[PDB]
């Protein structure tokens, strides 16, 4: 869940491949994660987060990528 | 698991 | 995050919300819903800008009345809902 | 902080 070539953790463990969206507009790389409502053993949860980091400057937007850890940790990279 | 980045 | 916290003929549960502010909750009452909202724009943190949204439902006991149900929040951002049991 | 209820 901090920042870290330029990387940056987030824990989205409530979250699946299909609900997470990375997306780089401007300089700034946005982390969408959203699932409708669903039971859990509580009753029912629907979330949605958006987290958006400015690019460092020498970062060129076409190189960034992304990979979510299994255990539910999503971590966005590129170098300089 | 490697998810996409559109731009 | 969820705790059910129900006592002796009294509906109670406790819920984790310290990323939110007491006006960015909303708890909501109807027909055997008791209905949590936590949500507010974007906004800094340390990291960067940050937006959240979640809903919350739990399942009110029949014989419940949603007039009596009540709500707090602790110093540390835990919610609790509490109800009567008639 | 005491949260009042919406019904």
């Amino acid at each position: 869940s901090e920042i870290r070539r330029w990387r940056v953790s987030l824990d989205v463990n409530h979250f699946a491949p299909d609900e997470l969206t990375v997306k780089t507009k401007d300089g700034v790389v946005e982390i969408t994660g959203k699932h409708e409502e669903r039971q859990d053993e509580h009753g029912y949860i629907s979330r949605c987060f958006t987290r958006k980091y400015t690019l460092p400057p020498g970062v060129d937007p076409t190189q960034v990528s992304s990979s979510l850890s299994p255990e539910g940790t999503l971590t966005v990279e590129a170098p300089m | 698991i490697t998810i996409p980045v559109t731009f």
